[PDB]
């Protein structure tokens, strides 16, 4: 597990994030790992609306990106 | 030589407030009651959209970014002035970066009023995210030892 969800992160502007991923139920907390511009990592809560909305910007850039 | 994206990050020790107040604008700028960080620009092309501040401890990081839909204009000179002020401060020299080679045109200055800050390093990253490899310009400046801030997460102010 390359990251365990201790904390969560509050609110990162939707700008600065490039991708989200489902964290492992085996590595910590079952929440979204979003990744910055900075080639970090955070854990959020999915249940905020602003994880939900980031999560269908990032989905938005994926698709195309295709 | 373009570029499309501008990134400017600062990382400060130490400092003792949270709740931060911020701006994007002619004059750009991040608050709080302890510190103010302002950022001006001209004849940048790429767009500044946010900046952000979040602290650990008395350890903060905090910048401005623009997306990067846009390429700068290579017929003018993009030139970022930051200063740094402590709300407690008098005396206002600028800074001097790591030296070094750049591959894209720019001009940058920061300025520092007051002594509150036994850390602090500012990072302005030009970048060209239509590079297959990665394609940026980092001028970089340093007071003392540079302070790692991975892990903590660039808020918004709040």
């Amino acid at each position: 597990c390359n990251i365990t969800c201790s904390k969560m992160t509050s609110k990162i502007p939707v700008a600065l994030l490039i991708h989200y991923q489902q964290n492992q139920a085996s590595c910590g907390k079952r929440a979204i790992i979003l990744e910055t511009r900075q080639h970090r990592l955070f854990c959020a809560d999915p249940k905020e609306q602003w994880v939900k909305d980031a999560m269908q910007h990032l989905d938005r850039q994926a698709a195309a990106l295709t | 030589g373009s570029f499309n994206s501008i990134d400017v990050e600062i990382n400060m020790y130490p400092v003792n407030k949270t709740s931060c107040n911020s701006s994007i604008g002619s004059s750009s700028t991040i608050s709080t009651s302890e510190l103010t960080i302002t950022l001006t620009h001209e004849d940048c092309t790429p767009v500044f959209i946010g900046d952000y501040y979040s602290v650990v401890d008395k350890l903060a990081t905090s910048g401005f970014f623009t997306n990067d839909k846009v390429h700068q204009d290579l017929t003018t000179q993009c030139k970022i002035n930051l200063e740094i002020k402590c709300n407690s401060g008098r005396e206002s020299r600028q800074l001097t970066p790591t030296t070094k080679v750049y591959l894209m045109p720019h001009s940058e200055t920061v300025t520092v009023v007051g002594d509150c800050l036994s850390n602090l390093d500012v990072y302005i990253v030009y970048a060209n995210t239509d590079a297959i490899y990665s394609d940026m310009d980092v001028v970089a400046y340093h007071t003392s030892y540079i302070l790692n801030v991975d892990h903590i997460p660039p808020n918004d102010c709040e």
